[PDB]
């Protein structure tokens, strides 16, 4: 396979969890 | 009973509690529904444990019979230390570090123990998380990773150390860990090992980002999935020829096991993390609910849901070992049958060999018995046994996503446990800046237990977390959970807790309570930890070493742990229960 499958869906995984973080640290900045 | 003074004007007073919950309001979180605090309860007692280790030892410890000795510490430790637990942080309105230091200002190196308990756990289940969610990155395929020996450079045949192995066995020791033939040799960092542990504590940052605030919603999906995935598994168990022969051998009882030692301390340490207790995660989530919640309810209907569990995943598990057991027999028995038949050029079936065939040939004997005798404790259960039965299941690539998002689920709801056991005490020591946000000190914590898990991603790594998950664990949990028992019947007073308890519920602990916390609870973890010094003579602190290079490589390798390790097992398993001794000499000698 021209990618290893574990690293793309590796990718997708990362990429929401860090959107969340991103997301998360903001919405409780608002909060404050 | 024990003569403390100072007690009252250290704690609040039962007077000033209708009042408490109308200012902290502000400056405390509290939890949304009651259904929100009882998931995160049970996500934390129902954990990885319930899989790959309550199964193996509900059968090795005596199949059905186990049931005796885990049912009997259940109801006589179990519910009984739960209820302690939920009661003294729901009255006192703080974690474990809190609680402890307020019954008596020496009783801080409990809480410390708790910390450093949960920090240690945490440390290396979160590890576990790693390897989990690696595998599942790689059950997006057709043909499973673990499916097939990957080809010799020549590709005359398949890899040396695969062939006289497994595919799986493959996949796990050389695929995914690269592992060492000693804890001596280390290497280097498998930067794949460490990807998957970034992600690991980086998922667990995000749910715990703010405390309860954000696990409540997390606990909707991490407690709750892992039910429904292993129902969807059982009805595919037990569809799957070979299941039921896995459930009889499970609960064949062997009475004989029962007069043993090593049977009632593994059924003992089993209790006592199957409900995470003396980690100090359980009194700081039961602080945050209403001064008159009913606490003696929520620690029966946890404790019957935790036992209720324990035997649903043991059927669950033993439907796998008996669906992946008849297959490698009636392989192994096709394999013989075709010996015979090219052989003796034969049509030959099971119920017609023995009779058929009576030098050359050779006839590899196999028996149920000995394919079922194959489930082993312990990640092996997960990484090789079920990935293994998983191949030969229709739709592979969609029953490895769901049995490894059920693993992720169980992991995770039992780390944000762990993490409310390191944070809570963190903050009650008050080593940052009060000032600074919730989210900065959650932060610093998943930052710096990532940075010591690099030693587990070594080529050593498995053997380091296979010597710290076996002393982590037990003496400090044991000690742990005897001293808080004894801190609130001997030195708290159990006649205040009574009345404290009457305040709250409405009505004071009956006798069944009276009788475990003062005289039999206690007295049945003395003896726990009396045979924890007996069966460790025994231990001799051997290892199991992987080697390729080895006579008999795949058979099992037990070698002698470096004289070094001995210190690890004294900071492991001395410092988190020598601070409990070891604070209150302090305490003592800076007064006088
Ligand atoms: C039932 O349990 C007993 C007790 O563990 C088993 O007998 C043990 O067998 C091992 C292996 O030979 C010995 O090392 C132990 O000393 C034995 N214990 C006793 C008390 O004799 C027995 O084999 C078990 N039976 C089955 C069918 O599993
Ligand atoms: C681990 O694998 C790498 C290549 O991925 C190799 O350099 C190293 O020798 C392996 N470790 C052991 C102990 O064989
Ligand atoms: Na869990």
């Amino acid at each position: 396979p021209p990618v290893s499958i574990w690293l793309i869906v590796f990718g997708v995984v990362m990429g929401v969890i860090v959107v969340g973080i991103v997301i998360l640290i903001f919405t409780g900045i608002r909060d404050r | 009973v024990l003569p403390n003074p100072g007690l009252d004007a250290r704690i609040p007073s039962l007077a000033e509690l209708e009042t408490i919950e109308q200012e902290e309001a502000s400056s405390r979180p509290k939890w949304d529904n009651k259904a929100q605090y009882m998931l995160t309860c049970l996500g934390f007692c129902v954990g990885l444990g319930n899989v790959w280790r309550f199964p193996y030892l509900c059968q090795s410890h005596g199949g059905g019979a186990f049931m005796i000795p885990f049912l009997i510490l259940l109801v006589l430790e179990g519910i009984p230390l739960l209820y302690l637990e939920f009661a003294i942080g729901q009255r006192l309105r703080r974690g474990s570090l809190g609680v402890w230091s307020s019954i008596h200002p020496a009783l801080k190196g409990l809480g410390l123990a708790s910390m450093l308990t949960s920090f240690m756990v945490g440390l290396y289940y979160n590890t576990i998380i790693s390897w989990i969610m690696w595998y599942l990155f790689n059950s997006f395929q057709e043909p499973l990773p673990w499916s097939d020996c990957p080809l010799n450079e020549n590709q005359t045949g398949y890899v040396d150390e695969c062939a006289r192995s497994s595919p799986v066995d493959y996949f796990w020791y050389r695929e995914t860990l690269n592992i060492s033939t000693s804890i001596s040799d280390s290497g280097s960092i498998q930067w794949w090992m460490l990807l998957c542990l970034a992600c690991a504590w980086s998922v667990l940052y995000m749910c715990t980002i703010r405390g309860i605030e954000t696990t409540g919603k997390a606990v909707y999906i991490t407690s709750t999935l892992p039910y429904v995935v292993l129902t969807i598994f059982l009805i595919r168990g037990l569809t799957l020829k070979g299941a039921t022969n896995g459930i009889v051998f499970l609960f064949t009882p062997n009475v004989t096991e029962l007069a043993q030692p090593d049977t009632w301390l593994d059924a003992g340490a089993q209790v006592f993390f199957s409900f995470s207790l003396a980690f100090g995660g359980l009194i700081s989530f039961s602080s945050y609910n209403s001064v008159h919640n009913n606490c003696e309810k929520d620690s029966v209907i946890v404790s019957i849901i935790n036992g209720f569990t324990s035997v649903y995943v043991a059927i669950v598990v033993y439907s796998v070992i008996g669906f992946r057991a008849t297959q490698r027999y009636d392989d192994c028995f096709s394999t013989n049958i075709l010996t015979l038949i090219n052989g003796f050029d034969l049509n030959v079936t099971q119920e017609n060999f023995v009779d058929m065939q009576q030098a050359q040939l050779v006839f590899q004997t196999c028996d149920i018995n000995a394919f079922l005798s194959e489930a082993v404790e312990g990640t092996g259960l997960a990484f090789i046994v079920f990935t293994e039965a998983i191949t030969k299941m229709p739709l592979s690539p969609l029953w490895s996503v769901l049995f490894f998002i059920m693993l992720f689920c169980l992991g995770l709801s039992s780390m944000f446990g762990n993490m409310e056991g390191v944070v809570v005490p963190l903050q009650d020591l008050r080593v940052i800046p009060p000032k600074w946000p919730k989210e900065v000190l959650t932060g610093l914590i998943c930052l710096g237990t990532f940075l010591i898990g690099f030693i587990f991603t070594l080529n050593s790594g498995q053997y380091w977390l296979s010597l710290l998950d076996s002393y982590a664990g037990s003496i400090p949990l044991l000690i742990i959970a005897f001293c808080e028992m004894f801190s609130v019947v001997y030195v708290y007073g159990v006649d205040r807790f009574n009345k404290d308890i009457e305040f709250m519920i409405g009505h004071k602990p009956n006798i069944f309570w009276q009788v475990t916390w003062r005289v039999v609870s206690p007295l049945l973890m003395l003896i726990i930890f009396l045979f924890f010094f007996v069966v460790e003579v025994s231990q001799e602190l051997t290892y199991s070493i992987w080697d390729p290079g080895y006579e008999e490589f795949p058979k099992s390798q037990k070698i002698s742990y470096p004289n070094w390790v001995y210190v690890v097992v004294v900071i492991v398993a001395g410092v988190p229960s020598l601070t409990i001794p070891g604070y209150a000499i302090y305490k003592l000698i800076r007064n006088h």
